[PDB]
């Protein structure tokens, strides 16, 4: 049965029944506002075989009417969809409970290459042309920042200014802030990917203070990768 | 007839003048640079972090 | 001794490489190979006669 | 016969006596099997007794 | 799994393949007939039979091998031998007229009329097949249809097959002994093939054969009998590795990798040892140092070049036996010490080593004496490039006045053939030996 | 002409007169009826036409 | 705590066999599984390397790798073989062929998915997983690619994990493999990346020791798998067992891990002496302590005496005097303070085990992050540029599609870790 | 139209086991 | 609280004789029809499968369908035969061919009013009962169009019941016909909206079951269809047995159902141990979660990787404590909360019954609602834009009195389907 007819035929109260009516249009609104994969149509000229027939079909073949209710139902329902239930709840903290992202994560990316790779391979071109490089000064504010930080620390514990050479540390190594709020390096960074955090108790790892990049979920092989057998 | 092959896809073999890079040594520092990276660097702690509570 | 109980696998002071039976397996190398090589030199010689 | 977790290693050195091995074959092999089981005492509470 | 296809082409490929499955039978225990001892329980049976014979449903051990030849006589002949039963009774072609010592007939003519159902046979073996290691091809470049339809037959198995491993065990002409006359000819027409459809090349010339059996084998008429003998054995002890246990064990892509630096660089040497009679063998001592060395010493090859006339680029050797690594070791250590044999500056190791547990069989009637150990050479080297030198030097003499060149141009070929084909083997003996240049 | 009949004895297969064999790596297990022990006998990772 | 087992290669396999080996007879498990031990310490911490089944039978923690099916069978027809599960077995259909490009991006990326799955399932089947250890041989291509991309996936799950891998690096002249240097140099930087701890295996010295230490007359891969088990095993005492000064295999990295690249170590055993000349040797705590320290005792094909110890451990298992055990290594820094480094004052860490092996009144093993790692880093290195410089089997590893630029990635990570080392060795107060 | 495949006449007289 | 059941198509007679085997034997049922077992829990609810005769013979609450009659006398030939009622055995004399069209309405229009009279006659002998159950493959002609029209019939005269339907969607690698497609999405769109829950089958999956777990040398029909029989067992245990956790359909249905369209489930059992690795497993909860949610242990082929779990319920049999069988749900639910959606929280049901299938101690049937169901829809999708494009194999279905319409509102109830789906695919945080 239709759904309309079901509850008419139901035990429910009036305001019941538009109840769950109302939930069923919605969640049939939503639907067709959600993006689909086109209905296919058979291609313009198709081979006349396809629709010419043989006396054998035409003995086997057992409706006006039943297109008629088909296309009326469909008019109705597209004039009903085209005559939000659906909402977002706040996961919004108090202020001194909130959550706070990283910067530096925002500025990295998994399609652009690493410090380290950055400088690998401009020792690379410096290999191959037999020529020094020069390493352009980087415009971002993560870079920025970073670079200052490396001098500063770079001043403190070594009583001079660092050298360029020197100063080509900064680009491989990934920055991240502390609680204190100062710019600080990761020794030991942990994957994208969820992880374990191994303490005297075993505990899940989306999201931490220690990954180098935003989580995401590993692409993993289809298990029902071959056929079953050899 | 069978059809003459002609083809070269085996690469021709390279010449001993014809080298790639090599070395690549990073000419820094390590011990300077590894106490760099000592100072500098943020603690961890693999404990759970202090999740707010459900009234929060 | 050589049957010493207590040398297993983990107190590592008893090997599988000493090869205590080395010179009676050479030796019985050496008498396998003189009887294979006295046949196949008679092998030839029949060989030659036919 | 398993051994005991609080295994007194100090009765089993009271009682090894020196120039005592066997000359015969048995007696070596179960000298040796017990020597073997002596080293599986507990230094934490090697003498004690809780006399 | 673990099985390689094994095809023969031409008289001489078709001996060389009688020689090596009456070894292979003996080998795995398969009788002439074809059945051989089997199990009960189906927990504990032995597939090390696998690699080159496929069970059937009537107990039989069918070779996973094909034998094609344009002349009927060696294929009949061999229908009438004792191994009829054996060997199946498809997989087994015949044509109806030879190439005749032409690479063109053999290559554009009648090759073609017959590699169509060649490459149905093969399929029809993969087919079967799961587990196919590589092509397993045996020829002799000197005559027509070892020639052209081995090469016909390379290509397409190319073609048809991708970077499937390909071992191919070519007869070249001798440097001074030859059958025909037109065989540098045909060698230097099927250099191509065996340059771009071969991935690894072996060289199995009659005139080292001949010189080692005389030598240290020790026979007054050596024949086509013994050399494919000897050919058998040293195929085998190549296989071993997969064939059986050992204690490094090394498959055909597994020792490719090591044996081969560059793609057009493949035509490796061969040898055996202790390749010795029962004369010496039972007066010279066989240790693993003693067999290295008889290795390689550069008068043991299968194929008479001066590994001295050139330099080393890879060995492979395929211990088996009495073997212990801590022998091999040594013996690569002395090797290495000793300077009558050298290696390019760009191989420090330069050595593979395989070791297996089965000592190598002998046959009734066997020219070899039985060792308790043995060691197989596979030496990709650059002095490989002078017997090109001679063969090409045969072709300029032969070329010279465009005789026997009719032959060749009124079977379909074109003149521009054998320019091509010069070049070709000119650029591969170039190739060989700036390799071995110095850096 | 006991050539094919009897086997090599190395390393490997023990010395038939002593009883005692090299125990190395690398070994399938034996079925005592085939041409060879050492026989890549394939059984345990390739369980041959069947799966 | 537990720690789970990967073997991977035909060499990391064989290791693996021989080490379960050891640890069965140290536990009284035999190859069916039951438990016929002697005493109750070995069923105590028996969880560490053994899980129990509904039977009783104590399958180990163990997870076996290899693209030839040939070592998964001939592990399974070994003595101890019939102890693992059959579905850890992990295998493919063709080998690696030397190649670790085949090893670490097409055969292995395509097998390594089960791989990952049984690692993952054993793994939470322990209460405390105390880490994860690895068996393989840099030289071949199997153990060393997929071993590679086994830690590069487990060090991601796991960050905090002790990754214990024992690494066979091939000898020049005890070489059967041109691509060794290839395939050491790409998985250098790998076990740099991610390895808590690195110790590594030559069998030069491995035959060094079978040869002129134990005297043997005709020593195979068995003696040298036997001599890995040892220290395989001996990592662990403190773990399976407890002792006067308890330590774990994270005390062991604090202790001999002054930087996160300088993981490298350089081990030994004892006591080891032949078989005519062991009623002559008198065990004790002296004795133990020079044999760990010799030169010619060490497994590495690295000379001790041509680098400066960062750091040194003594796991001393047995029942000893603990001022004495102390002392051998205060008096051994005492009077070489040139064998040692001078700005880390006290190299030497000691730790003593409860409960020796069996047969053994005492014994030791030495662990040694000495210096010298980089002279047979620098072997490898100049054994890959004279390859690399002529091109020669590149073609094989660019089949594949691994690139040149990675080759050159492999060589300047290995150059680095060289430069490390030397310049620590070097740098002064 | 191609000639037949794998056919076995049209062969006798000539140097070929199958035609085409 | 009783459960009626029609088995549909070749497919579904056989997976119902093998259910019914496995129900029989679980309650002491001797294909006579008489009762042998050794406990008063086998009797005390043997009604919800079983109806009593005057003789005491308790007849099998099933209909059986096809239009070919020779499955019909297999079935009745089988060694379980005897035991259903002659008359429920409804049969016609021309089978579907294959077609979607002709088991719907032209043959199965012809047959279904004596199918539903069997059926309505049954459920008004029985007394209350908890719903209908039916067994079909969604490949066939008259598993597919019989069993849909009957779905139908059955939400025409008892929506007040629960329906639930194993359907075998077929796979391309599977595939034994050409129009699976058009069978496939002919009958999905039927059960989108008429099934009230549809548990997935893919005989893709069944097949690596026994590989992958059960390593048997020669799987056949048969012993697929035991897996289907045990899941089947395994969710309606709790009806027939007691349990510290109760639970039935509705509650599942209620559990597992956030909207009345997403209704399609992925299911599993657990333990699949292999006769070799046996006993060297150690069974417990810890293990039966992680078969549960392994990947490979489902047995309908779809990636679980690629979608997000909707729901999740665990049904567990045996003896087990309470905490430890809700902690490793907990265990799961933290551990890879990626396979689960936050929007929904704690998304796993579980519950406890104290009676085991026969031969275990411990056992569980997992029935998950995961955004990955889709991807079978998405594949036969595929085929079917491919072969509709064409035209290909449609002058049989529009010969049967259907319409090119009919297939257009299929495709787009499908597509609507795998949209509605894939809406929380998306791994958000
Ligand atoms: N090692 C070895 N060489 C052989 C053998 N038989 C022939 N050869 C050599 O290999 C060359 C191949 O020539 P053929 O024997 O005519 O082979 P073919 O060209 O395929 O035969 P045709 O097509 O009739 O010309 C000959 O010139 C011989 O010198 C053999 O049994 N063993
Ligand atoms: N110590 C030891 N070394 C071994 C063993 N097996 C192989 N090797 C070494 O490993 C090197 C070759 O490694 P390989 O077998 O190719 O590793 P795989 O490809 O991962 O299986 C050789 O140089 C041997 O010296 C063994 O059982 N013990
Ligand atoms: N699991 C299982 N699948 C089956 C069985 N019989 C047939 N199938 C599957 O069902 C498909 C054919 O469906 P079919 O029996 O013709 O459906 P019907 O026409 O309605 O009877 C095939 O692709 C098979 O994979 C069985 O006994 N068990
Ligand atoms: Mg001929």
């Amino acid at each position: 049965t239709t759904l309309e007819k079901q509850l008419q035929a139901s035990t429910l109260s009036r305001q019941c029944r538009v109840d769950l009516l109302s939930h069923a249009q919605e969640l049939e609104r939503s639907s067709w506002g959600l993006s689909k994969k086109m209905i296919t149509l058979p291609d313009i000229k198709l081979p006349p075989a396809t629709t010419m027939s043989t006396d054998n079909s035409v003995k086997r073949s057992v409706n006006k009417e039943r297109a008629q209710e088909y296309t009326a139902r469909k008019q109705e329902k597209e004039d009903m969809i085209s005559s939000t239930y659906f909402k977002d709840c706040s996961h919004k903290f108090v202020k001194g409970a909130r959550g706070f992202s990283d910067p530096f994560r925002t500025s990295r990316s998994r399609t652009a290459l690493s410090g380290r790779d950055m400088d690998f391979v401009y020792r690379y071109a410096e290999a191959s042309t037999g020529s020094v490089i020069e390493r352009p000064q980087p415009a971002d504010d993560a870079s920025v920042a970073a670079t200052a930080a490396y001098r500063k620390a770079f001043q403190q514990y070594k009583g001079r200014l660092p050298t360029t050479e020197e100063m080509k540390e900064a680009g491989r190594l990934v920055y991240a802030f502390d609680e204190n709020g100062c710019i600080g390096v990761i020794q030991k960074p942990h994957s994208c990917y969820p992880h374990m955090h191994i303490s005297a108790v075993k505990k899940p790892i989306r999201a931490c203070p220690y990954q180098v990049y935003s989580p995401e979920v590993p692409p993993v092989r289809a298990a029902r990768s071959e056929f079953p057998g050899p | 007839k069978s059809e003459y092959h002609r083809e070269k896809t085996k690469p021709d073999v390279p010449l001993r003048n014809e080298h790639p890079v090599m070395g690549l040594r990073t000419e820094k520092n390590f011990v300077v640079a590894n106490a760099v990276e000592n100072t500098m660097a943020v603690p961890t702690k693999v404990i759970p972090a202090a999740q707010p509570r459900a009234t929060d | 001794g050589d049957d010493d109980p207590r040398n297993g696998p983990s107190s590592l002071q008893k090997f599988e490489g000493e090869d205590l039976d080395y010179a009676a397996r050479k030796a019985a190398q050496q008498r396998q190979q003189r009887q294979w090589a006295q046949q196949q030199v008679n092998e030839k010689l029949a060989k030659k006669w036919m | 016969p398993q051994l005991a977790r609080n295994t007194n290693g100090a009765l089993a050195y009271s009682q090894r006596s020196a120039d005592s091995v066997p000359a015969d074959e048995d007696a070596l092999k179960e000298f040796l099997k017990s020597r073997g089981r002596e080293g599986f005492a507990a230094s934490a509470y090697w003498g004690a007794t809780g006399e | 799994m673990r099985e390689a296809i094994c095809i023969h082409i031409g008289q001489a490929g078709c001996q060389v393949g009688n020689a090596c499955w009456e070894l292979f039978c003996l080998e795995h225990g398969i009788q002439p007939d074809g059945s051989m001892p089997s199990d009960k329980c189906i927990g504990v049976e032995d597939d090390a039979f696998n690699t080159f014979f496929s069970e059937t449903g009537a107990g039989k051990h069918v070779p996973r091998c094909l034998f094609l030849d344009l002349e009927p006589t060696v294929v009949d002949e061999v229908r009438t031998g004792t191994y009829r039963q054996l060997f199946n009774p498809e997989q087994l072609v015949s044509g109806k007229e030879d190439a005749a010592n032409n690479y063109a007939r053999g290559h554009y003519t009648i090759g073609k009329e017959i590699v169509d159902l060649a490459l149905d046979r093969i399929r029809k073996l993969a087919d079967n097949c799961t587990g196919l290691q590589g092509f397993m091809v045996f020829h002799a470049v000197g005559g027509g249809t070892g020639s052209g339809l081995g090469a016909l037959l390379l290509e397409r198995l190319s073609v048809d097959y991708g970077k499937k491993s390909k071992l191919g065990y070519t007869v070249y002409p001798s440097p001074q002994v030859s059958t025909a006359v037109v065989e540098p000819y045909n060698c230097v027409l099927s250099t191509h093939s065996l340059l771009e459809h071969t991935d690894v090349a072996t060289m199995l010339d009659n005139e080292a054969i001949y010189d080692l059996t005389r030598r240290s084998l020790d026979i007054e008429r050596p024949s086509y009998t013994n050399v494919n003998r000897l050919i058998g054995q040293v195929v085998s002890s190549l296989t071993a590795s997969l064939r059986f246990d050992g204690a490094l064990n090394v498959d055909l892509t597994e020792f490719q990798t090591n044996l081969v630096p560059y793609p057009r660089i493949h035509f490796v040497l061969t040898s055996y040892a202790p390749v010795v009679s029962a004369e010496k063998a039972y007066h010279e001592q066989l240790s693993v140092a003693d067999i290295t060395n008889s290795v390689f010493e550069p008068a043991g090859m299968l194929t008479k070049c001066d590994p001295r006339h050139g330099k080393y680029m890879s060995c492979c050797l395929m211990y088996r036996g009495d073997v212990v690594p801590k022998d091999v070791n040594a013996a690569i250590a002395t090797i290495k010490t000793k300077r009558t044999i050298q290696f390019v500056d760009w191989c420090p190791t330069g050595f593979k080593c395989g070791i297996n547990y089965q000592p190598p069989t002998v046959v009734p009637g066997g020219d070899l004496a039985k060792v308790q150990r043995a060691v197989c050479m596979i030496a990709n080297s650059t002095a490989i490039a002078e017997v090109f030198a001679r063969i090409d030097h045969k072709f300029d003499l032969m070329y010279s006045k465009r005789a026997f060149v009719h032959w060749y141009v009124g079977e379909g070929m074109e003149e521009g053939e054998f320019s091509e084909a010069r070049e070709d083997l000119a650029a591969l003996e170039k190739d060989y030996e700036e390799v071995g240049a110095e850096s | 002409q006991d050539y094919l009949s009897d086997e090599p004895i190395t390393l490997y297969t023990g010395n038939p007169n002593t009883g005692k064999t090299m125990t190395v790596h690398g070994k399938t297990p034996v079925d005592p009826m085939s041409s060879s022990r050492f026989g890549k006998h394939t059984h345990f990772s390739e369980f041959k036409y069947a799966y | 705590r537990e720690i789970v087992s990967c073997q991977a290669g035909q060499c990391g396999n064989q290791i693996g066999s021989k080490f379960w080996e050891v640890i069965s007879d140290e536990h009284g498990v035999d190859p069916t599984g039951t438990y016929q031990g002697d005493s109750d310490l070995q069923l105590e911490r028996i969880n560490v390397y053994f899980d129990e089944s509904s039977g009783g039978r104590y399958v180990p923690r163990a997870v076996l790798m290899d693209l030839e099916p040939g070592t998964m069978d001939s592990v399974r027809a070994g003595p101890y073989g019939q102890l693992f599960r059959p579905d850890n077995f992990i295998f493919g259909q063709s080998g690696a062929g030397n190649n670790w490009a085949k090893g670490h991006y097409t055969e292995g990326a395509e097998l390594i998915d089960s791989v990952l799955d049984v690692c993952r399932k054993e793994a939470e089947s322990c209460d405390c997983l105390q880490g994860f250890q690895l068996s393989h041989s840099l030289g071949g291509g199997t153990g060393s690619g997929m071993g590679t991309l086994l830690i590069s996936k487990l060090r991601e799950e796991y960050p905090d994990r002790i990754m214990m891998t024992f690494s066979v690096i091939p000898s020049p002249r005890v070489s059967d493999t041109v691509v060794e240097p290839y395939n050491t140099t790409l998985s250098v930087h790998q076990l740099v990346e991610n390895s808590d701890e690195s110790m590594c295996i030559d069998n030069e010295a491995l035959y060094d020791i079978c040869f002129r230490t134990l005297k043997l007359t005709t020593p195979t891969f068995g003696d040298l798998n036997h001599l890995v088990a040892a220290v395989m095993s001996g990592v662990t005492c403190c773990l399976r067992f407890p002792g006067q000064l308890n330590s774990d295999l994270r005390k062991l990295a604090v202790n001999l891990v002054p930087f996160p690249r300088l993981h490298f170590f350089m081990m030994g055993f004892a006591p080891l002496t032949s078989r005519g000349s062991q009623q002559y040797r008198g065990l004790s705590v002296a004795e133990l302590t020079q044999q760990m320290f010799d030169a010619k005792n060490m497994m590495q094909a690295a000379d001790p005496r041509h680098g400066r110890y960062l750091t040194a451990s003594a796991l001393f298992r047995g029942r000893m005097s603990t001022k004495e055990v102390d002392e051998q290594m205060l008096n051994v820094q005492n009077k070489n303070s040139s064998y040692f480094i001078e700005w880390i004052p006290n190299n030497i860490k000691s730790s003593i085990c409860d409960i020796p092996p069996k047969g053994l009144k005492m014994s030791v093993t030495f662990i040694g992050n000495n210096t010298c790692i980089q002279e047979m880093f620098r072997r490898v290195g100049e054994q890959f540029t004279g390859m690399f410089r002529r091109k020669a089997f590149l073609h094989w590893y660019t089949g594949e599609g691994m690139d040149e630029m990675e080759f050159t990635e492999a060589e300047s990570n290995m150059n680095d870790l060289v430069s490390e080392y030397q310049q620590y060795q070097d740098a002064t107060v | 139209a191609p000639p037949p495949t794998a056919s076995t006449f049209g062969i006798h007289g000539t140097s070929a086991v199958v035609a085409n």
